[PDB]
């Protein structure tokens, strides 16, 4: 059902090469496969754990204890809005609040159109422009829960 | 009992002609109800699951969280 | 305070900063005096005499716990036999309200590279490893690009400026867990493992990274080592009249004027550094409470707002520096809802290891949320507080759940009124059973 | 080496661990994470004991018995009050997400969860709130799952995978949620996979083929014999 493209395999064993140990990679191997892919399906564990020579158990552990690996599918655009302490006091509540007015979906779920996946991520290391959003590669502060219906609406 | 199914009723009339016949199976001990504790269901408290209660379906336990989902 | 005149005397990480905001390169920065100490540790210096110079200069670690760089370095094997060294840079940053490690690496990235190369060269490490949060996508493409043209100057690679040292430096990018910033759990993750934490003794010095001698060091450690090779250690003790040497990045963050981050030297006070960088709290503001580096530091109040920011000073107060990087915290903010969203944090960055973290995190969670909501009941406040005792140094594999409980015995021991407040139902966890007569304890 | 364990002087060997030392004289600790042919990992915070500086001291400080060595001149105490406060509290965090499950579960009467929550003193509940639940594993026919009365010990894989060389049992999540089994529905691996249902402490890992025909430990005649 999986199967591993060229070029990820070419990205994976160029990593490889970085580490004494080839079991070293196994993170930057579930990102390629997540970056070509949009998550990690679950022939891809094998895949991985096949071309590193270490068990699918291994894969999947590091897989799952990772919380930027997604190993469920998830939509287009990754919206990943800041939960911690500092964007608490700055506020984020009205930012998820506005989030789940504007696409309709609790944090966790993704959209019937497969556009946007709403995540409560942790500290972005922003915390002095808070509240901070995090979009598939993106940072955006200084939010404002009325500058969310102009925000989502440049990622197609 | 931790089910209560087991129970002493008030009900003393038992003698037998044989003593092979004191010997009470299953069908000679289950009654049709609950007798002394009209509503207490273990199935609803213990953790297995069986028919009609899947996992997370018991007294204060939440849904099962799957290991591959999206929420940290 | 807007007039910071930023010497270099004075300001050895971010004198050489940009008013646009943007990275300084290679020729910019050898322009302004770069390379300058890498030089002169690997042209005139022995490896040995370089550990011994950052160990009379006094650099304490930048990370939080703030053990002395000099004795770290000393720690490593004497034997001839173990060549295969590894130096670590943690600049993973993933504790809430610290954000310095950013800004170091977005703007000044060669600092950090010159400051890898004479850590490499003093710990005669053969490779070093940037271990990187994946949230820093800026960061990481200036980290990635300025090796690329230190290598392609002949400042890293093979054979560095003629003298033998070979050194290759990698940038590893992380996939998002609180734990990884600890040490051991960070060598963990290098690996290619679950970033669960190890247990020390051993500590990685003697056995780390793939079993290697292993030094792990944060960004602001090794930004400051530079300049401690550029001017010496006469004037890195020089800058500061206390018992914590050099200067450090501190900052308030929170419904301030003026959130950022400033160089300080050690033994700042912290009203001045609010009052005067950060501005003060914003308008129809009161101040009530503030952290003095991060989430996992107790908080304190306006009373210990007039103590330098040193570790000893807020060590004695019942409280850590921590990173230095303070959070304001007004009086419109519930303390309870404030350590309810700590907490939630705590527990779902825990790595499962341990049970008393992975327990009873959790539970103190699920507490924070019955006050908050006002379903709170009798017992659920000596609950918390057996949680934060039996969480302390020592009860736990790792320092995680210490620095969980620190914000929850801070906020009991000075907003208790609150976590009284959110009392208001008897307690209950067992229901009626029709045909039994319950034990009725007094 | 000699330990001191509460006021009494015991002969030891140096080269154990504290646990081990004292299980070894008749003592009696509670432990989950460790295995006399795993080692020690210092996982489940069970076995910890009070240890002193010195003959004069008092305060002393908590720590892993399995995680210390049984030195020479030790000073520790297992009866002291903080110690057996902190134990029943470790036990009692396991009590709070584990399943009402004794009476339908194969491990009842040969538990050691259920050894050591007595042993500990801990029967009075004041969790109210839910406790966490799992999905189960199709292990095959001889090992049946239920991953509700895991206790997070990590000694199934620290066997399978570390001792036995197996790959295909492993631990994956994260802060509460971890769960120890395959990476998907299969029959388990290794030749020895059967030893996890004496080396898991509760009653996740079971004997399928005994399962089918269950009788309490009690209730059985065994007798010494020869595979
Ligand atoms: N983002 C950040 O900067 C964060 C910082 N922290 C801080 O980190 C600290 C907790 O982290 P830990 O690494 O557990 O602290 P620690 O005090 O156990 O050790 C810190 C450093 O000292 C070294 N060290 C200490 N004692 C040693 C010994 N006897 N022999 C050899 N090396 C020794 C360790 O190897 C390590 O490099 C706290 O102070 C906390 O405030 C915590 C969370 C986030
Ligand atoms: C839970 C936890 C998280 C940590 N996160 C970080 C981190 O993100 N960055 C960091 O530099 N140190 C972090 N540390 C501290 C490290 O263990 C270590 O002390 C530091 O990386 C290097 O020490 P140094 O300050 O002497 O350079 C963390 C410690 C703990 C217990
Ligand atoms: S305190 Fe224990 S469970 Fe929590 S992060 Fe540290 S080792 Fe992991
Ligand atoms: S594992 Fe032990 S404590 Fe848990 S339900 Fe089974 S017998 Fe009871
Ligand atoms: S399944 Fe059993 S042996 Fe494995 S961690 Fe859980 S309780 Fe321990
Ligand atoms: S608390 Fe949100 S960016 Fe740090
Ligand atoms: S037996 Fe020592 S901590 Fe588990």
């Amino acid at each position: 059902a999986f199967e591993l493209s060229a070029a990820e395999r070419e990205a994976i064993e160029h990593e490889m090469h970085h580490y004494e140990d080839p079991r070293a990679a196994s993170i930057e191997a579930l990102k390629i496969v997540q970056k070509q892919r949009g998550w990690v399906p679950d022939g891809a564990i094998h895949a991985i754990a096949d071309v590193l020579g270490i068990p699918a158990s291994d894969v999947e552990g590091v897989a799952t204890f990772y919380s930027q690996i997604f190993r469920q599918p998830v939509g287009r655009h990754v919206i990943r809005y800041c939960d911690s302490v500092v964007c608490h006091i700055n506020g984020y509540q009205g930012i998820q609040a506005a989030l789940e007015k504007k696409l309709n979906i609790k944090p966790g779920q993704t959209t019937f159109d497969g556009r946007f996946t709403l995540l409560p991520t942790c500290c972005l290391g922003n915390c002095d422009k808070g509240p901070n959003m995090m979009i598939d590669e993106d940072t955006h502060a200084h939010l404002t829960p009325e500058a969310i219906p102009e925000l989502l609406e440049r990622y197609k | 009992c931790p089910t209560t199914a087991i129970q002493l009723t008030p009900d003393f009339e038992m003698g037998e002609y044989k003593r092979q016949d004191l010997v009470y199976e299953k069908e000679d001990l289950l009654i049709s109800g609950p007798g002394k504790y009209p509503e207490y269901n273990f199935y609803r408290m213990a953790g297995m699951a069986i028919d009609g209660k899947d996992k997370g379906e018991a007294e204060n336990e939440a849904k099962p969280i799957d290991v591959k989902s999206l929420l940290p | 305070m807007k007039n910071i005149i930023r010497t270099p005397e004075t300001h050895p990480l971010t004198w050489r900063l940009r008013d646009d905001k943007q990275p300084v390169w290679l020729d910019e920065y050898r322009s302004k005096n770069g390379y300058e100490g890498a030089r002169k540790a690997l042209t005139g210096l022995s490896p040995d005499e370089i550990v011994n110079q950052v160990k009379d200069a006094g650099l304490k670690g930048r990370g939080g716990a703030g053990f002395s760089t000099g004795l770290k370095w000393s720690l490593m094997p004497k034997d001839e036999s173990m060549n295969i060294r590894y130096l670590l840079c943690n600049a993973d940053e993933m504790e809430p309200g610290t954000y310095k490690d950013r800004l170091l690496m977005e703007q000044l990235p060669h600092l950090l590279v010159e400051g890898m190369l004479i850590s490499a060269f003093a710990l005669k490490a053969y490779r070093g490893y940037i271990f990187l949060r994946g949230e820093y996508i800026e960061a990481a493409v200036n980290l990635r690009r300025a090796i690329a043209e230190a290598t392609e100057a002949g400042l890293l690679g093979k054979n560095i400026m003629g003298t033998g040292f070979d050194f290759e430096l990698f940038v590893h990018t992380g996939a998002g867990r609180y734990i990884c910033g600890e040490e051991t759990a960070l060598i963990n993750s290098l690996e290619g493992r679950r970033a669960n934490p190890r247990s020390k003794p051993p500590f990685p010095a003697t056995s780390g990274a793939w079993g290697k001698p292993t030094c792990v060091n944060n960004v602001e450690t090794l930004c400051n080592v530079p300049a401690i090779l550029a001017n010496g250690v006469e004037w890195y003790q020089n800058i500061s009249k206390s018992k914590d040497a050099g200067t450090k990045l501190m900052g308030f963050s929170g419904r301030v004027k003026n959130p950022g981050l400033w160089e300080l030297p050690f033994g700042t006070t912290a009203r001045e550094i609010l009052e005067d960088y950060a501005g003060g709290m914003r308008d129809g503001l009161k101040f009530k409470a503030w952290q003095p580096g991060g989430a996992g530091t107790d908080f304190l109040t306006e009373a210990h707002l007039d103590l330098p920011m040193e570790f000893e000073s807020i060590g004695k107060a019942g409280s850590r520096l921590g990173t230095a990087l303070a959070m304001a915290v007004d009086h419109e903010i519930n303390m309870v809802s404030l350590v309810r969203n700590l907490e939630e944090f705590f527990a779902r960055e825990s790595c499962g290891w341990c049970t008393p973290c992975r327990d009873g995190l959790p539970w103190s969670v699920k507490i924070l949320r019955a006050l908050e909501r006002g379903e709170g009941q009798p017992g659920d406040i000596e609950t918390l507080e057996q949680l934060c005792r039996f969480l302390g140094p020592g009860k736990t594999f790792c320092a995680h759940a210490p620095g969980a409980v620190e914000p929850l015995q801070s906020a009991i021991k000075y907003f208790r009124e609150e976590f009284e407040a959110g009392i208001k139902q008897p307690f209950s966890n067992t229901h009626l059973i029709n045909g039994i007569q319950p034990n009725l304890l007094k | 080496a000699t330990i001191h364990v509460d006021g009494k002087e015991y002969e030891v060997n140096g080269a154990d661990n504290l646990l081990e030392a004292c299980l070894s004289l008749g003592l009696d600790i509670p432990y989950f994470c460790w295995h006399p042919a795993l080692g020690s990992v210092g996982a489940c915070r069970q076995c910890a004991v009070k240890q002193y500086q010195n003959a004069e001291d008092t305060r002393g400080r908590l720590v892993m018995s399995c995680m210390t060595p049984a030195s020479d001149g030790t000073f520790i105490s297992i009866d002291d009050e903080e110690a057996k406060q902190f134990r029943e509290s470790v036990v009692e965090w396991l009590m709070t997400n584990h399943p009402h499950d004794c009476p339908v579960c194969e491990e009842g009467g040969n538990c050691h969860l259920q050894d050591m929550t007595v042993m500990t003193g801990h029967s009075f509940r004041r969790y109210r709130f839910t406790k966490r639940t799992h999905r189960n594993q199709d292990l095959g026919p001889f090992i049946s799952h239920e991953m509700n009365r895991c206790i997070a010990c990590y000694r199934c894989v620290r066997y399978y995978k570390d001792y036995a060389g197996g790959t295909d049992l492993g631990v994956y999540g994260a802060h509460d949620n971890v769960y120890f089994g395959r990476p998907e529905d299969g029959t388990l691996e290794s030749e020895f996979s059967g030893n996890l249902v004496e080396i898991c402490p509760t009653g996740v890992f079971t004997d399928k083929t005994h399962s089918e025909r269950y009788n309490r430990k009690w209730d059985m005649q065994f007798a010494p014999s020869i595979c």
